[PDB]
RNA sequence: GCUUUACUGCAGGCUGUCGCUGAG
RNA sequence: GCACGGAGGCGAAGAACCAUGGAUUUCCGAAUGAGAAUCUCUAACAAUUGCUUCGCGCAAUGAGGAACCCCGAGAACUGAAACAUCUCAGUAUCGGGAGGAACAGAAAACGCAAUGUGAUGUCGUUAGUAACCGCGAGUGAACGCGAUACAGCCCAAACC
């Protein structure tokens, strides 16, 4: 959503690994609040997280980095 | 590719040891060694790790306790998230 | 070793291969024991080479006898490959048969007499 | 006139006779030395073995197969059987040594393929057999049009379906006549009766 | 007796699998765990 | 000694265990083979006509 | 299931012969 | 998603959903570096082969599949109102292997004997005929004919 197909294909191939390298840690600090039990989550970014985080990976390997 | 953190072992025993002892307990993945959740751990959060622990437990999962320096301070690192 | 009742000096055996070589340049040679055979069988072999080192030896134990009920003279050579190269091939050769030397005509039949002379 | 190779079949026609006796005498000695089955550089027998399809090519292998003489290495039953079936002597299997040469040699080769076999002889207790076989995979084989047909898929494992040269002739489909009821098209289909 | 690593993980998923249907998937559902195993009266694989 | 109640207790032994292949807790760890699947015995997996009625 | 000089066969043992197998 | 809750989210940046193609695709598993009840130990086509730059460099095999198919191994209950040959039956079951179908196949054929037919399967028939058989019980074709579909070729050798 917040992401979409096009702005992940207009990064350098940089761009994507500090992107994703970012995401990674706005997930891990999700499920750090979700291990505390902690209410202030909002369900569909944890997921949305995995999905952007895929998203990249896939475009990661069309583009060939 | 797996990680090897998971997240932060978050209970009252954990609290203990955090209050207490200077030490932050974390899910790892089962594949993961001492060295690697060492290595993780400091990369992740800036700290400096002492000791680490390890068990594999009845959960399916694998569980570390990482103690850090007298230099870093485990409840302050926990409290960012 | 089946086919071979007389054993060809070393000395010996280099003078026909010599003579085989001049025999390919300056007359005819036929190379390979298919080709060698229709000769002997044909009449038009002055004299035939034929491999000791053989394997199978049934590729060659007809030539010896063919060779006699036939006139034409035979004489052994150890090596397969020698035999082959100096035939002018790049490969070895069971046998061959010098089908009307060349420039040797006299060295070749001198050949044939020192080895029905080695019985 | 005679081809050469025309002598060395008229000297197997009598394989107990003249120089070819002596050889046998000879080589026999170092092949019961040898193992079941062995790769060998050349045929014992260049017009057998051209005249079933065999060329000085790549990709062509031939090999020796040694076979025990006789007839079946049976066990006795070991329950209740009328006596037709409490046989053990006489009982002999119903594929030839040949066929069993054949197969043996296929097996030691997993990637060949059986192309035809024939005989160099036995002694008291042996029966040697030499198997032609042929790499369906090596090009120069799958770009000959002589041999090229065995590269299909079709042909996989020819000799233990009975494809083959004695494994055709042991099941019975030699003649096109009279015999030849329960034969073809093939024993399984006729009930097994042939 | 002494379990292996993969033994405890297994051990660890059919502990797991002896939990209760939620809840709320009673009523998502509008309206049982057929696989509630006893560690007494049942008896797991290995 | 009976050979029935009497005797069921001196059965602590495992044998038989979850197979690495099939997944039957039916590899004899004593044996190394799978009395199921045939691993450990058979590359080919373990199956017989008998296993079904003749005509299916 | 068992027995035996029941009927009929089948292993096994002994023995002749042929092949392996040749020289005087 | 089945799955109708709670919370939250995605979709006109055209989502859901469908088709095709692509990405990802943990460990065990023919399982192949070695070992192991799905884990572990210190670069790996293990093993067997073909080719070979003789180096795992280039390749092959392995295992699966509902049955069908081909090649081997091969019972007994039963029937004969007992039973031995016979029968059940080349069945059940076992070993090896192929394909999308297998197998067979262009006559050292047939032999309505002919001045005739013309590769091979299969279907119908020939026929429960010929043939077998304690000539008991039982067993049991083929040529031909009518159809289906049709297709005919390559080596070895001679001579080079
Ligand atoms: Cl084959
Ligand atoms: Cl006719
Ligand atoms: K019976
Ligand atoms: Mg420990
Ligand atoms: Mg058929
Ligand atoms: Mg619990
Ligand atoms: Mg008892
Ligand atoms: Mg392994
Ligand atoms: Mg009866
Ligand atoms: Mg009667
Ligand atoms: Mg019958
Ligand atoms: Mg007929
Ligand atoms: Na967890
Ligand atoms: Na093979
Ligand atoms: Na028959
Ligand atoms: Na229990
Ligand atoms: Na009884
Ligand atoms: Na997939
Ligand atoms: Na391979
Ligand atoms: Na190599
Ligand atoms: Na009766
Ligand atoms: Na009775
Ligand atoms: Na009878
Ligand atoms: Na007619």
């Amino acid at each position: 959503t917040v992401l979409h197909v096009q702005e992940i294909r207009d990064m350098t191939p940089a761009e994507r690994e500090a992107e994703l390298d970012d995401l990674k840690t706005e997930l891990l600090n999700a499920r750090a609040v979700q291990a505390a039990g902690g209410a202030p989550e909002n369900p569909g970014r944890i997921k949305e997280l995995r999905k952007a985080i895929a998203r990249i990976k896939t475009i990661q390997g069309e583009e060939g980095d | 590719s797996w990680d090897v953190i998971k997240h932060p072992h978050v209970t009252e025993k954990a609290m203990n040891d955090m209050d207490f002892q200077n030490k932050l307990q974390f899910a790892v993945d089962d594949r993961a060694s001492k060295g690697e959740v060492a290595d993780a751990v400091e990369e992740q959060y800036d700290v400096t790790v002492e000791q680490v622990n390890t068990q594999n437990t009845m959960d399916g999962e694998k569980k570390a306790v990482v103690r850090l320096s007298e230099d870093d301070d485990a409840q302050e690192v926990a409290s960012r998230i | 070793p089946v086919y071979v009742d007389f054993d060809v000096p070393a000395d010996l055996e280099d003078d026909a291969l010599e003579a085989l070589e001049v025999a390919r340049d300056t007359g005819a040679v036929k190379k390979g024991t298919n080709e060698t055979t229709k000769s002997i069988e044909r009449g038009s072999a002055e004299l035939v080479f034929v491999a000791e080192d053989v394997q199978p030896e049934e590729i060659v134990m007809h030539i010896p006898e063919l060779a006699d009920e036939k006139g034409v003279p035979f004489i052994f050579v150890e090596q397969q490959d020698d035999l082959g190269h100096a035939a002018g091939l790049e490969v070895g050769s069971a046998a061959a048969a010098v089908t009307d030397a060349g420039a040797a005509a006299t060295v070749l039949e001198e050949i044939a007499d020192k080895v029905e002379e080695l019985r | 006139a005679r081809s050469a190779y025309s002598y060395i079949r008229e000297a197997w026609k009598r394989p107990k006779e003249g120089q070819i006796a002596e050889l046998m005498w000879h080589r026999m000695q170092e092949w019961r030395n040898e193992p079941a089955v062995v790769r060998i550089e050349r045929p014992t027998r260049l017009d057998r073995a051209r005249s079933l399809g065999y060329k000085a090519k790549q990709g062509i292998i031939v090999v020796r197969v040694a076979i025990r003489k006789g007839s079946s290495r049976r066990t006795r039953f070991n329950k209740g059987r009328r006596s037709k079936r409490m046989m053990v002597n006489r009982i002999t299997r119903k594929k030839n040594i040949q066929r069993i040469a054949e197969e043996r040699a296929n097996r030691k080769f997993p990637n060949l393929r059986v192309l035809n076999s024939y005989s160099v002889g036995e002694d008291g207790r042996h029966k040697w057999h030499e198997v032609i076989l042929i790499d369906p995979d090596h090009p120069a084989i799958k770009s000959d049009d002589q041999l090229s047909w065995i590269s299909r898929t079709r042909h996989r494992l020819r000799t233990f379906r009975g494809l083959t040269s004695a494994g055709r002739r042991c099941r019975g489909l030699r003649g096109q006549g009279k015999g030849s009821e329960k034969v073809r098209p093939s024993l399984r289909v006729n009930g097994a009766k042939a | 007796g002494k379990k292996s690593k993969a033994t405890k993980k297994r051990l660890a998923k059919l502990d797991n699998q002896n939990s209760r249907v939620p809840a709320w998937v009673m009523l998502k559902t509008d309206e049982r765990n057929h696989k509630r195993r006893h560690w007494r009266r049942n008896d797991t694989d290995e | 000694t009976g050979a029935g109640t009497p005797s069921q207790g001196k059965k602590n032994t495992t044998t038989h265990t979850k197979c690495r292949r099939c997944g039957e807790k039916s590899y004899h760890t004593k044996k190394k083979v799978c009395s199921s699947c045939g691993f450990g015995k058979s590359a080919k997996r373990r199956d017989y006509e008998w296993q079904s009625k003749a005509g299916e």
